[PDB]
RNA sequence: CACUAGGGUAACCGGUGACUGGGGCUAAGUCGUAACAAGGUAGCCGUACCGGAAGGUGCGGCUGGAAC
RNA sequence: UCGCGUGAAGGAAGACAGUCUAAGGAUUGUAAACUUCUUUUAUACGGGAAUAGGCGAUACGAGUAUUGCAUUGAAUGUACCGUAAGAAACAGCAUCGGCUAACUCCUGCCAGCAGCGAUACGGAGGAUGCGAGCGUUAUCCGGAUUUAUUGGGUUUAAAGGGUGCGUAGGUUGUUCGGUAAGUCAGCGGUGGAGCGCUCAACGUUCAGCCUGCCGUUGAAACUGCCGGGCUUGAGUUCAGUGGCGGCAGGCGGAAUUCGUGGUGUAGCGGUGAAAUGCAUAGAUAUCACGAGGAACUCCGAUGCGAAGGCAGCUUGCCAUACUGCGACUGACACUGAAGCACGAAGGCGUGGGUAUCAAACAGGAUUAGAUACCCUGGUAGUCCACGCAGUAAACGAUGAUUACUAGGAGUUUGCUCAAGCUUCACAGCGAAAGCGUUAAGUAAUCCACCUGGGGAG
RNA sequence: UCCCAUUAGCUUGUUGGUGAGGUAACGGCUCACAAGGCGACGAUGGGUAGGGGAACUGAGAGGUUUAUCCCCCACACUG
């Protein structure tokens, strides 16, 4: 534009969204199982652990359970935390282990601070 | 016509990318000072000035290598819709030393050099190599 | 740009290229090579070959046969310049003598190849590799040097 | 004189509601074949009328169309 | 955040793990054998942070002695025995990237991406980073030029308003003087080298920017303002040359529709083939008379208009264009957010008219079906006047103005020249197709618009 | 010295004059003629912020944010 539209008009910049907004510019949040079920991929074919949690922010959302075995049932107090699962649509928080109702995983011994197990 | 130091510029280059030898400009002022400091600064080979019943014209005979002409490069600075004015401390280097900037100054119009020697500034016509 | 006709060559990038036919798809191999000797002299080229190694042959050969004259003084370059080719626009600009080369690819290539000491070089087009070496090749063409404005305007004490 | 308290009408910001309608994504179960080749009636734009559905037709325009 | 330690020098290829019955990796790694204590422990000495009655005498200031005064506190530090003794995790090793064997699973799983579901999943052995830390999540910057003044774009990727007139605003040919608002200059005011931490983070001092603001003196090239000039831009006049430019009034022939009458009788019409339909209570065809509506063959591809658009003949009233004058005035110019005007077809309201064609609707065909394509009918509409409405592939998918830059092939008008009209094509531009004097080339002024796709105009 | 025109008119001691009172002090600060003033250089109305040096971060243009520290402002359950 010219150097007149411009000093007329201006220069308009936009915001960049939050990719987890449901954390309101938290870490972590705590939320109650509200429910507890299973979905399939969007080439994959799985079946993955998924976790409907009221969070106390006044939001519910979906969060996935990772690692093998998952001791969590409904109504259950648990640490969600940001991290989007990619064949997946939907959910967009993971499950902290270790923490509050969730436990580390059992017979882990590589990768143990990322699923909450102690040195053996 | 809106720029004529920028219709000046524009014809210089139009005349060097055509590869002629000669360019006629309908005459002005400014224009005549800018022509004296390029023939004095040893990028054109000659001029003419011829003051007819109009405003007068000015012939100006280009320089080219036994094929490349002398300049490079005409960059207009100061337009009507954006003027530009600065300092002798803040005043451009072109080409790295290597080009000049014609300038109007308090003390008329010169190149950059010159108007580092005398401390003054003003203007930035346009930018040659 | 003065052609001038022992060199290093460098491989700057290969391309597994691909055709499609009718009994199913035949593959070749391209390579862009720059040779130089670190002096102001450097070329490019392209081999085309089914084998890796002879497609560097190719792209060697060609390189060593289209040459040019690059004009350097020491380890930098005598002004600033901007050039583009393609979708691919390169600029150079001379830095302090303590500082290399601040770029890194093609451009990082290609301006070892030719021996600039000290640049300060950014990519503003596209990440090509054919037009990113072509337009590097093209600002280094482009640069003229003192003596060279000087002869081109007349005296030579025209920076004072 | 005004801090409140009281009635009433007017705003704005908000919840909920018998019932009633879009959109996105995942499944794809059903029904046809509208577009991509002259896609088997060239296609598209505007407008009006009419159909389970993609759509059809009338009038004007375009080539981002064949073929002559 | 910074610093230190978890030991230092020699010791051949133990036992136990892996991968191959031996060989290779762990591996000089352990085990003993020789020294040192930073640091931990037990003891002693233990700083620094603490500095603040006479004797001039101006009779009081002020300068000189003495006195106690440490929460931190066994705290720095110094010294003494007897000992390697008390002290290493976490992440990832298929590409980007540094780092590979074997067993599981063949869903369980993993992921920042290419994705693998394994030189990608889980374990075991080795490897590679970092290291008292290592990873995961959340927030903010740069690369990002992903808002582009420096520093982007709008033919086809997103992006030129349908077209003009015009208000505010932005920009301003040439020249002679004034002024000093912008601009420039001067003078004032104001706001790296050491030293100490045992080293370092960190403390601290001086050289060094104040380049922001204000005051006060000067300069006049450029912008602005004021006072005059010039004619090249712009406009007015005159002459010549136009034209499917607008509005309005008249005049026309061909075709075709209906009504009424001559001739005449076995079909006509339609289709790929048929049928629905008209027709012996008298068709098609053919000859007349009477009443009407709509459209303008040949010329006819070119020209005009701001755009939408404009085509039978003629007249009237308007507008407008192009070329020139030795006629005039003197920068009176360009663009233009708001606003206003015009604006194809279809559509709406009131009054006329109503021949053809024809949405909707009705019947006949083809198909598995045919809510279509084909055929036969057929009402709005199509026509006129006035008034609404304000849309389009309203397209050159390309805003207006000004100046400059190569050649070929045609064409129209004004006379070899200048306007216009379209396709090949230098330089240049472009991602390419391509554009190329009617630019999408080189430049300047203003306006409009774009910032990933859906949701969603 | 922040956004919104899916915020276009606002104000009736509001603008000015005379006089008086009041104040540490000028003044519609208050009290007894003319009528004005302010707005597309954004009045008015609505939403959101305490403001600077610092600090962080970009070659620069700059930008982000006031965690410790310093300067100014506002407040002390609500009037
Ligand atoms: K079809
Ligand atoms: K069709
Ligand atoms: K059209
Ligand atoms: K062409
Ligand atoms: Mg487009
Ligand atoms: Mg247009």
């Amino acid at each position: 534009p010219t150097i007149q539209q411009l000093v007329r008009k201006g220069r308009e910049s936009f915001a960049d969204k939050s990719k987890s907004p449901a954390l309101n510019s938290c870490p972590q949040r705590r939320g109650v199982c509200v429910r507890v079920y299973t979905t399939t991929p969007k080439p994959n074919s799985a079946m993955r652990k998924v976790a409907r949690v009221r969070l106390t922010n006044s939001k519910e959302v979906n969060a996935y359970i990772p690692g093998e075995g998952h001791n969590l049932q409904e109504h259950s107090i648990v640490l969600v935390r940001g991290g989007r699962v990619k064949d997946l649509p939907g959910v967009r928080y993971h499950i902290v282990r270790g923490t509050l109702d969730t436990a580390g995983v059992n017979g882990r011994t590589q990768r143990r601070s990322k699923y909450g197990a102690k040195r053996p | 016509m809106t720029d004529p130091i920028a219709d000046y510029l524009t014809r210089l280059r139009n005349a060097i990318m055509a590869g002629h030898r000669v360019v006629s400009v309908p005459a002005s002022n400014i224009k005549k000072e800018i022509t004296k400091i390029l023939f004095d600064k040893g990028y054109i080979l000659n001029y003419k000035f011829e003051e007819n019943d109009s405003q007068g014209i000015i012939k100006v005979a280009l320089k080219y290598d036994l094929k490349v002409n002398a300049i490079k490069k005409l960059k207009r600075v100061s337009r009507p819709g954006l003027r530009k004015y600065v300092g002798y401390r803040d005043m451009p280097r072109v080409l790295n030393g290597l080009g000049i900037a014609i300038v109007s100054t308090p003390r008329g119009v010169m190149t950059d050099k010159e108007a580092r020697e005398l401390k003054v500034g003003g203007e930035v016509l346009c930018y040659v190599y | 740009v003065y052609n001038r006709v022992e060199l290093k060559d460098r491989l700057v990038a290969i391309n597994r290229v691909t055709k499609v036919t009718k009994g199913g798809r035949t593959f070749t191999f391209a390579a862009i090579v720059v040779v130089g000797n670190e002096d102001g002299v450097i070329g490019w080229g392209l081999g085309k070959a089914g084998e890796v190694p002879a497609a560097i042959a190719k792209g060697v050969e060609a390189a060593k046969k289209n040459l040019i004259r690059v004009p350097v003084h020491n380890g930098t370059i005598p002004h600033e310049q901007a050039a583009s080719y393609g979708g691919a626009s390169v600029f150079l600009k001379p830095a302090t003598t303590g500082t290399g080369v601040k770029a890194g690819g093609a451009m990082r290539a290609v301006l070892d190849s030719v021996g600039v000491t000290d640049v300060l070089a950014k990519s503003k087009g596209s990440s090509n590799p054919h037009n990113l070496v072509k337009a590097t090749i093209q600002a280094l063409a482009e640069m003229r040097s003192p003596l060279m404005v000087a002869q081109n305007r007349g005296i030579s004490v025209e920076k004072v």
